[PDB]
Formats: C-alpha cells, sequence, structure tokens
C-alpha cells in the first residue's frame, strides 16, 4: 500500500496556482511530471474545465506506481546512454521551459561525474526518488 | 506581566507547565506562536518547562519582524496579476497544505470571518490577523 | 484617465500578420489551444486592458472561432470571434529566462505587451528590442541602481550573464569607445513622466565610479552637481510629473576605462520660457522660485525683501505645495551643488540677486494714463533693477517709451499697458533664461578640455515625439529633434547590417530602408518647408498665421508630408511624421517664434556695472528682426551642429514607457503603453531586426543547433564545417532562398529557421515523451522551490490565526 493522493493534491495546486480547477496546457505538465503520457485521442476526450477531484481519480488510474518515469527509462527493454551535449542537444530542440541554471541542477544530479555520456536509467531512478 | 504568571497557574501541574499550555498562553496573550518556536524550547527543554523556562518561551514567541509585508509572500506569490487578491479555495489550498498546515475547517472559518466575497485583499487579511 | 482618442489611437497601432493554427490534420482543435482576442466583456468594462487570453474550443470552424476566456478570469462563456480577432500566443514561457523581445516565437502585439507586462510586474524594467533598450518606470524605488549594483555591472567577468540595464548600455558605451577609439552617443527618450531624467542620472553615477580612485574628481563633482542645479532652474512640477524637465539636454563626457568623469561639456536648448510667467492650474514654475523663497534665511529674505511663495504674480499662489518634494532641503543641496560648480559666495548671491529681481519686477502693476507703473509700486520697480544690477531710469524707458519709424523717421510715442506688460514679461523670461544659460556656460569653463573633445561620450536627455490635444511650435521643434532622432536609428540599423553582409560576402541588394527624407525636408529643407515658410512670415511687414498656412498649403504640394486640415484650414495644418500624421495648430507661431528680446533693451543690460549681468547677452548683437534671431532659425541651427556631432558618434537608445497616469507602481495601462511602443519605435525595431537573413549563427554554432535535422552530414569526420552546413541545408528541403553560406556564417532567413527548427523536432519525435516528462518533473521541483522559499512567511500567517483562534 503506497498512496499517492497527498503529492497528487500538492502538484496540481503548484500548476493551478492554488486555485481548484486547471487549465489544459498546465495539466498536461502536471500529469507528465508523474511520468503519465496521453494520446491525442485520451487528450481530446478529457473534460474542457478540469477540477481537483478529476485529476485525483485520473491520476489513480494512470499513474505507474511500479515504474514512474518509465517514459525515460523501461526496465522491461534492456540500450539506455547518450553523450550529454546530444541531450542537451535534443532537450533544447524540443524547445524545454527549462533554463540553462535548471538543466545543469539536472546535469551534476543524474550524473554526479563528468562522464561524457548520461544514464537514462540513473535520470529514471533520480526523478523516482525526487518525487 | 501579572496575566503571564496568572495564564501560567491555571495550566501549571506540579510546577511545571506543557508546550501546549505554554503555545495557548502565548495565544491568550496576543503572541503568534508556530513549530518552529516550539521546536526551539523543546530542544532546550524538553515538553514541560519551569516558570524560568515558559518566560524564555514567551521571549521567543515575540516576532516584532511580523508585519503585512512578511505575512503577504506567499499568498503574492501565488497572485501572478499582481491584483492583491486571491480567491478563498486559493487561500484554503495554500494554508492547509504547506507549513503549520490547518484544516480545511479552520482554514475556511479563518476566510469566511474576515470576508463574505469570494475574492479576499491578502494584504487586509494579514492586517486583520495581526491585530 | 483613458481618453476615447488613446482607444481610436491605440486600435489603430493593432495589426494581425501572424495567422493562428488552431486545428491539426484532421480539421480537429488542439486541445486547450489558447489564443490572445481583442473581444471581451473585460475589454469593454476595463480601458486598461486591450487583450484577454482565450481557448478555442472543441468544434470550431476556421471561419469563425468559438472561445472562452481563462485569463483575466471569465464566466467560462463560449463567444465567436472572427479570425482577423485571433492572435498566436506564448504559451508555457517565461518571460524572466531572457532579456529580448525578439526571442519570443510570436512578437505580435498582445504577445510583446504581455512579456513586458509579466517582466515589469516582477520589476525586470529593462527589456530590449536591438538595437533598443526599453525601460518602464516603476514609479517606486527598486533599488537596482545602488553602488552595489554598480560594482556588480561595471566588474562582472562576462557582461552577457547580467540582466538588461540602464549599465548594460552604460558598460557597452564605454568599452566599445575604448575599445575601437569610437565617440558614442547614448540617446535617451520618452514622454514626460518615462524616466528619462532618472536614467541618465543612473548612468552619470556608474560613469562617475571608478574602480581605483579619479584625480580629476573636482571636475567630476562639478559634472555631478549639474544634477540638482539644471533640474532646480530647468525642472517644474507639471499635471504629468512633479519634476518635469522643461528643456533638451546635451552632455559631451571624458570617462576613465575604469570609470571616472575627466572632462565634460553641458547643453541646454528649448527652455520653455511661458513658465516664468504663468502656469496652469495644479502647475508651478521652475523649482528654484519655491527653493529659494521658502529656504532662504532671514537674512537673505531681508537682503532681497523677500516676500511668500503665495505673495507674487509670477508665481500660481494654490500649486506651491507638492507631495514628497522639500523644497528647503533642495534649496540646501542647490546651494552646495553651485559651490561645487566653483561658483564663489559672491557669484551665488548674484545669482539669486537677479532671481528676486525677476520676481519682484512680475509684482510691479502698471496702468493706463500710453503706460505707467503705479506709484504705489514704483518702489517695487526700483528694488528689482537694484537686485537685477540694470539701471532704473534706463529700463523704464524701455516699458513705457515707443520708438516706431514711420517714412523713415523715428518717432518717439508709448506702449498701452497691454504692450507695455509684454515687454515687462519679456524681460523677466530673458533674463532668467540667460541667468540659466549662463551657469551653464560658467559650468563648462571648469569642466571642458582646454583643446577641444578627442573622443567623449556623449549623452542626450530629450522629450520624444510630442501628440497633444493642441500642437504648438514647441512641438514641432520637438517633432523636427524626433524625425531627425529617427533618421539616425534607421540608418545606424542599416550601416551595421550592410557591414555585416559585406564583411560575410552576402548581398546586400536584399536590405529595405525606410526613409523619412520627404517629412524631414518638408519640415526643415531651405525654401521648401514649414520652417523656412515660418521664417520668411515672421521677417514679412504684414505677416500673419493665416498667410503662413497658406503660403505651407500653396508651395509643399509635391509630397503628401504636408496636408491641409479639415476643421478650420486655415490656422490648423497637418504632417506626416514617421509615427503617423499630427495636426498642429498656427495659432500665436508668430508671436512665438519672435518671442526673443528685442535690441534697446539688451543693450542696457550689457551695460549693467555687474560683470555676470554684462555677461548674460555676452555679443548678443543689436536690432526690425533678422532670420539669425528668430527662435526657429536658431534652432534649427543648433539641431544641425547636434546631429552632425551626434552621427559622427556610435549611437545606443533608450527608449522609456511611463505605464500608467497616476504615477503608481505595479499599474498597467495597455493603450497608453502600446501607443508609446509605436511612437518609440519599439514595434518598428523587432519588424526591422526579422527582416532578411535575420538568423546568423558560426558553422559551429549552427552545428550544434541544427544537429539532428540529418545527424549522418552533421557527425561526418572528412566534411569540413562549412560543408557540413550545406549538406544540412540541401537534405533538409529549405529552398536556396531561405539561406546563405557566409565566410564564417550560415544566414537564415526568419521563415527558413523556424523551418528548420520544426525539421529537426520531426526527427527527435522518439525523445518527445522522454522530454516532456523529465521538463515537467523538473518544474514540479522548481515550483516546490519558490514555496519553499515562502514557508517562513506562512508559518506567521498561520500562527496568527491559530492566536486569533484563541482570542474567540
Ligand atoms: N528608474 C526609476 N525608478 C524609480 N522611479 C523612477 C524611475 N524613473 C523615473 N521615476 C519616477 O518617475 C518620475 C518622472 O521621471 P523622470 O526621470 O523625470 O521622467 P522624464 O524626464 O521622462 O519626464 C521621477 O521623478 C520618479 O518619481
Ligand atoms: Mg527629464
Amino acid at each position: 500500500a503506497s498512496d499517492m493522493e497527498e503529492k497528487f493534491r500538492e502538484a496540481f495546486i503548484l500548476f493551478s496556482s492554488c486555485s481548484d480547477h486547471i487549465e489544459m496546457y498546465k495539466f498536461f505538465e502536471l500529469m507528465n511530471s508523474f511520468g503519465i503520457i496521453l494520446t491525442n485521442d485520451e487528450k481530446a476526450a478529457l473534460p474542457n474545465d478540469i477540477n481537483m477531484d478529476y485529476w485525483l481519480n485520473f491520476a489513480k488510474k494512470h499513474y505507474n506506481y511500479e515504474q514512474p518515469f518509465k517514459h525515460i527509462n523501461n526496465v522491461n527493454e534492456q540500450n539506455v546512454q547518450i553523450k550529454i551535449d546530444n541531450f542537451l542537444g535534443i532537450m533544447k530542440a524540443l524547445d524545454t521551459r527549462l533554463t540553462e541554471s535548471d538543466l545543469n541542477i539536472l546535469l551534476q544530479i543524474t550524473n554526479p561525474e563528468n562522464k561524457s555520456t548520461l544514464n537514462l536509467k540513473t535520470v529514471s531512478q533520480k526523478l523516482t526518488e525526487s518525487i | 506581566e501579572s496575566d503571564v504568571r496568572i495564564y501560567f497557574n491555571e495550566k501549571s501541574s506540579g510546577g511545571k507547565i506543557s508546550i501546549d499550555n505554554a503555545s495557548y498562553n502565548a495565544r491568550k496573550l496576543g503572541l503568534a506562536p508556530s513549530s518552529i518556536d516550539e521546536k526551539k524550547i523543546k530542544e532546550l527543554y524538553g515538553d514541560n518547562l519551569t516558570y524560568e523556562q515558559y518566560l524564555e518561551y514567551l521571549s521567543i514567541c515575540v516576532h516584532d519582524k511580523d508585519n503585512v509585508e512578511e505575512l503577504i509572500k506567499m499568498f503574492a506569490h501565488f497572485d501572478n496579476n499582481c491584483t492583491g487578491y486571491l480567491t478563498k479555495s486559493q487561500m484554503k489550498n495554500i494554508l492547509t497544505t504547506w507549513g503549520d498546515a490547518l484544516t480545511d475547517q479552520e482554514a475556511i472559518d479563518a476566510l469566511n470571518a474576515f470576508s463574505s466575497e469570494d475574492n479576499i485583499d491578502y494584504k487586509l487579511f494579514c492586517e486583520d490577523i495581526l491585530q | 484617465a483613458v481618453t476615447n482618442e488613446e482607444i481610436k489611437t491605440a486600435s489603430k497601432i493593432v495589426r494581425r500578420v501572424s495567422n493562428v493554427e488552431a486545428f491539426d490534420k484532421s480539421g480537429s482543435v488542439f486541445k486547450g489551444y489558447q489564443i490572445w482576442t481583442d473581444i471581451s466583456p473585460t475589454i469593454e468594462n476595463d480601458p486598461n486592458i486591450m487583450f484577454v487570453k482565450c481557448v478555442v474550443q472543441q468544434g470550431s470552424k476556421k471561419e469563425k472561432l468559438t472561445v472562452v476566456q481563462i485569463d483575466p478570469p471569465g464566466t467560462g462563456t463560449p463567444y465567436d470571434i472572427d479570425p482577423t480577432h485571433a492572435w498566436n500566443c506564448n504559451s508555457q514561457v517565461d518571460p524572466m529566462s531572457f532579456g529580448d523581445i525578439g526571442l519570443l516565437n510570436h512578437t505580435n502585439i498582445p504577445c510583446v505587451l504581455d512579456f513586458l507586462k509579466h517582466r515589469y510586474l516582477k520589476n525586470q524594467i529593462y527589456t530590449t528590442a536591438v538595437p533598443l533598450i526599453v525601460a518602464i518606470n516603476p514609479y517606486k524605488d527598486l533599488g537596482n541602481t545602488t553602488n552595489e549594483w554598480i560594482r556588480r555591472y561595471r566588474d562582472t567577468a562576462d557582461h552577457t550573464k547580467l540582466p538588461p540595464h540602464v549599465f548594460t548600455c552604460a558598460r557597452e558605451a564605454l568599452s566599445n569607445l575604448h575599445g575601437v577609439n569610437k565617440s558614442q552617443t547614448i540617446i535617451v527618450s520618452g514622454e514626460s513622466g518615462a524616466g528619462k531624467t532618472e536614467a541618465t542620472k543612473q548612468i552619470m553615477r556608474y560613469f562617475a565610479s571608478s574602480k581605483s580612485g579619479n584625480m580629476d574628481l573636482r571636475i567630476q563633482t562639478a559634472i555631478m552637481a549639474a544634477n540638482p542645479v539644471l533640474e532646480a532652474f530647468g525642472n517644474a512640477k507639471t499635471i504629468r510629473n512633479n519634476n518635469s524637465s522643461r528643456f533638451g539636454r546635451f552632455m559631451q563626457l571624458v570617462i576613465s576605462h575604469e570609470g571616472g568623469i575627466r572632462y565634460g561639456s553641458v547643453v541646454a536648448f528649448l527652455l520653455e520660457k511661458s513658465r516664468i510667467i504663468t502656469q496652469d492650474d495644479n502647475e508651478r514654475s521652475y523649482h528654484i522660485f519655491y527653493q529659494f523663497l521658502k529656504g532662504a534665511n532671514s537674512t537673505m529674505k531681508s537682503k532681497f525683501g523677500l516676500k511668500g511663495v503665495t505673495e507674487y504674480k509670477l508665481l500660481n499662489p494654490n500649486s506651491t505645495e507638492v507631495s514628497g518634494v522639500d523644497d528647503v532641503k533642495d534649496f540646501e543641496e542647490v546651494i552646495e551643488s553651485l559651490k561645487n560648480m566653483e561658483l564663489s559666495e559672491s557669484d551665488i548671491e548674484v545669482i539669486f540677486s537677479i532671481v528676486a529681481g525677476i520676481l519682484t519686477l512680475g509684482n510691479v502693476r502698471l496702468i493706463e494714463k500710453a503706460a505707467a507703473i503705479m506709484d504705489e509700486d514704483m518702489g517695487v520697480f526700483n528694488k528689482a533693477c537694484e537686485l537685477m544690477y540694470l539701471d532704473p531710469e534706463l529700463i523704464k524707458r524701455e516699458i513705457l517709451i515707443k520708438v516706431t519709424v514711420a517714412g523713415g523717421t523715428k518717432i518717439e510715442g508709448r506702449w498701452n499697458k497691454n504692450d507695455a506688460e509684454v515687454l515687462k514679461s519679456s524681460l523677466c523670461k530673458a533674463m532668467y533664461e540667460k541667468l540659466f544659460l549662463w551657469i551653464i556656460r560658467h559650468l563648462n569653463s571648469r569642466i571642458e578640455p582646454e583643446g577641444g573633445f578627442k573622443t567623449f561620450m556623449g549623452m542626450l536627455d530629450i522629450f520624444g515625439f510630442e501628440v497633444f490635444k493642441n500642437n504648438s511650435l514647441e512641438q514641432l521643434f520637438i517633432n523636427i529633434t524626433n524625425e531627425m532622432l529617427q533618421k539616425n536609428f534607421v540608418d545606424i540599423v542599416f550601416e551595421r547590417e550592410s557591414k555585416l553582409y559585406k564583411d560575410e560576402g552576402i548581398s546586400t541588394a536584399e536590405l529595405k530602408y525606410t526613409s523619412n527624407k520627404e517629412v524631414i525636408n518638408v519640415l526643415c529643407e531651405k525654401g521648401k518647408s514649414v520652417l523656412s515658410y515660418l521664417e520668411d512670415q515672421c521677417l514679412a511687414p504684414g505677416g500673419t498665421d493665416e498667410k503662413f498656412v497658406s503660403s505651407c498649403a500653396t508651395n509643399l504640394k509635391e509630397n503628401n508630408k504636408f496636408t491641409p486640415a479639415k476643421v478650420a484650414s486655415n490656422k490648423n495644418f497637418i504632417i506626416q511624421h514617421t509615427i503617423g500624421p499630427i495636426q498642429y495648430c498656427a495659432e500665436s507661431f508668430l508671436l512665438k517664434n519672435k518671442d526673443v528680446l528685442r535690441g534697446d533693451l539688451v543693450e542696457v543690460i550689457k551695460d549693467s556695472p555687474n560683470p555676470i549681468v554684462q555677461q548674460l547677452f555676452e555679443g548678443q548683437v543689436i536690432e526690425k528682426i533678422a532670420k539669425g534671431s528668430l527662435i526657429g532659425s536658431q534652432f534649427l541651427n543648433q539641431l544641425t551642429s547636434l546631429m552632425n556631432l551626434i552621427n559622427s558618434t556610435e549611437p545606443h537608445f533608450i527608449r522609456c514607457i511611463k505605464p500608467n497616469e497616476n504615477k503608481k507602481p505595479l499599474e498597467w495601462c495597455e493603450p497608453k503603453i502600446l501607443i508609446q511602443l509605436h511612437a518609440l519605435s519599439i514595434l518598428e525595431a523587432l519588424v526591422l531586426r526579422q527582416l532578411g537573413y535575420s538568423y546568423r549563427r558560426t558553422f559551429e554554432e549552427f552545428l550544434y543547433q541544427y544537429k539532428f535535422v540529418d545527424i549522418a552530414a552533421a557527425e561526418d569526420s572528412s566534411v569540413e564545417n562549412q560543408n557540413k552546413c550545406v549538406n544540412i541545408l540541401k537534405l533538409s528541403g529549405l529552398s536556396e532562398s531561405m539561406y546563405k553560406i557566409g565566410k564564417s556564417m550560415v544566414f537564415l532567413k526568419q521563415e527558413g529557421a523556424k523551418i528548420l527548427t520544426k525539421i529537426q523536432r520531426e526527427k527527435l519525435v522518439e525523445w518527445e515523451n522522454c522530454v516532456s516528462v523529465i521538463e515537467a518533473a523538473i518544474l514540479k521541483h522548481k515550483y516546490k522551490q519558490k514555496v519553499n522559499k515562502n514557508i517562513p512567511s506562512l508559518l506567521r500567517v498561520q500562527a496568527h490565526i491559530r492566536k486569533k483562534m484563541v482570542a474567540q
């Protein structure tokens, strides 16, 4: 037994600026912060005005308790290592909201050393510890 | 000074006062203690204070540094458009999630006592509770 | 505060250039798709709001969108907007993460305004739109211009790691000067109350901060001391500004590479003389009058026979006091500042004797006898002249005796009350303006380099384009100055771009230039201009304001730049200025242009026993009026000299914005801010920078950025970096028009760069989920960190709530 409700509540209000309703773009950020990924069809079937209670139910149903951050690295497959500047290249190419500071922080955490490559199993492990 | 001894004697058991009763006396005395002040005197003299330790505690509970500017910081943080206002739900979510979190009834009550309207001037709310 | 004329102007500045992509391939709205609209009940009800944030609803048609307002909070009501009323949104963007407006994906008007707004609200008042620096008045001390901030901006290793600031401009300008031995000019522009004088003073304080001393401290202090002195004598409390500069100011400075002002020169031009005589309600005259009368000691008061602030015809008796302005404390600062300008106690006494004299003369009453001084005021007249070191009998004769030249004979006559009141007023105004100029002239003799400036730092602190209800001659002179400054701006942007392309071997024929040569000519050109015709009418024997307007319409038909008025076609004209059409009122234009002290009165002042009073009109020349004596004629001469000097320098541009008309912090009036964004060419600067080969990055910079467009071509050890780039670009799908390969850089058109960003993103589709989840997980951590910083404060709120509970 490992209830994530209190964490799902706090996360909603960090993204909704403490109001009980959240905008669509910010709901996407919130679900993604818990590793939840939706298809475009699942996105379209969502209510237009998402409230706290709707999210608390959606998170219980969609959150992977066994493997959060399965979309960074899946333990069921194996094929998990990229060069630091290539990873920073991809992060920037996909237009991250993440600043130079944020990225540098992520880098020294998930790569305590200065090893030429970054491990995505280590990224998913570090991010799970931080939940 | 007189009320300090009057309130102590009302809750005193075997010449010593408990931390919960010492904090209650400070509230009765117009002081506003937090878990931090409670943990300070716990670190020094445990959960049962003498009259000397109780007086030293009321000295920690004098937070002269408290004003509208200081208290509004968390509310101001969530007022993204700088209106000087937050809804009752925004403020209830703040008051019940972080810090020495209040119960949902305690928060709802404090807000409902202040205003009848959904949008609260958080500078005026903080000014009111400081009195 | 918001006029309907402001609403009409602001709506004319809005344009829809970027088409909204709200639908997918399937023709379905992107879930949660956000737009900006100018259609909302929030806009009808709040004149401050021009745009609102909406989400396009599932089921919208491409012909008419169905939207719901989300920001400011609304009703949840769906309504329909035409697509010409929807603008792109920069959703999920931190306005504090970068300093230039142009780094935004969408630079439409609602997007620019929002970026500036959210930065302004976080007390980040400086933002660039290269080469311009935008500075929004916070109407509060942010504490960002202290010595700790000067040392920070000056001593920081990598200058590019500092956010935008006026100190960044001061640092860049000083680096280029010493770096390439080239003179620079910092041009500070904006409307009254925008923060120009503050930005100017801030930059001077930056310059006056030396890493390890200034042996020329005596000169620097004299220069720094000019600020209180120039403000006292040339600034006044108007309705729009408690400390409004009523003159244009230019300075040349000699500053060491380490900081420290060594030499300087001050120029003050176009001083509002009319203020000395009358002021509108809720408006004062120059601070000096109030500082002097309120602050002068008993001994000084008895010496000059001073009466109170409410006891002078020249001063409004009802606007004597200003909120947060201590004229007594300011007078003490002014005396100290004059002393630091190396003026003796004797010099300072002459300065204030003349001020006392000007004030006393204003109290002398004239009556109709022909005019005469009231006998009751004959001592008041004598005291005034004694105080101004002028001959009482000779000054009286110039105010009351008229010399007419009928036929070819001089005929002595008398001025009537009205005519004599004008001469007395003219003497008051002339004595003041020349004293103000003498203090500057004296300062310059102490601070200037003996053999002229080799390399200098210029500073211009000037009113921007002015568009009032009634635009007179002063507005015409201001708008003419701003046309010369706009030419300077478009010229340097072009020169800089044209050189870059040339240095890299790219075609300069593709480049665009919008000249204002047409409007400069219609306003200044010798023989064919508003100023040439104003001069001819002033010099003509039967010259009128109506004949001036008529001669303008008759001879300026070659350009649309001159347009005759519709409502009262005579006495009114309209000019097609760069920022749009400005309508002037030619009423009193000839009277205003001729408002310069006449020959014979000047010769009495020159004949004074006092050396300072003898110097006020030094080599003025005796005289009806000659071309070189008219305000506009002297103005165009000075303007050309000033412009030739600036055109020789590397220019820097600070554009100041007044965010509201209430002098309040955190108050944002979009219609007013938009009129300013337009008038200050902030919007044009974005346009200009986006044109042509907008993107330029070194071969290595392009290769790191656009690596995954074609990772094979990018990661090929055999091919050179110049060759790899042509391989990535030829394979991408970009037309050859969209890019050019230079000597050291890849040149891309704005459109080409955006497509190339989108190509690279398609090639890394397998990372989208991974990148989303990492980014969002970090943002959640970052948001909690911002809550953690404020938890000590929250504990205080909670503590007080629980104390108030016990109280019950
Ligand atoms: N950077 C600033 N920080 C704080 N207050 C400012 C700033 N700039 C201007 N102000 C305020 O606005 C007023 C008007 O600004 P001012 O520099 O005189 O503008 P301008 O010369 O364009 O008329 C000031 O007297 C001051 O109260
Ligand atoms: Mg000024």
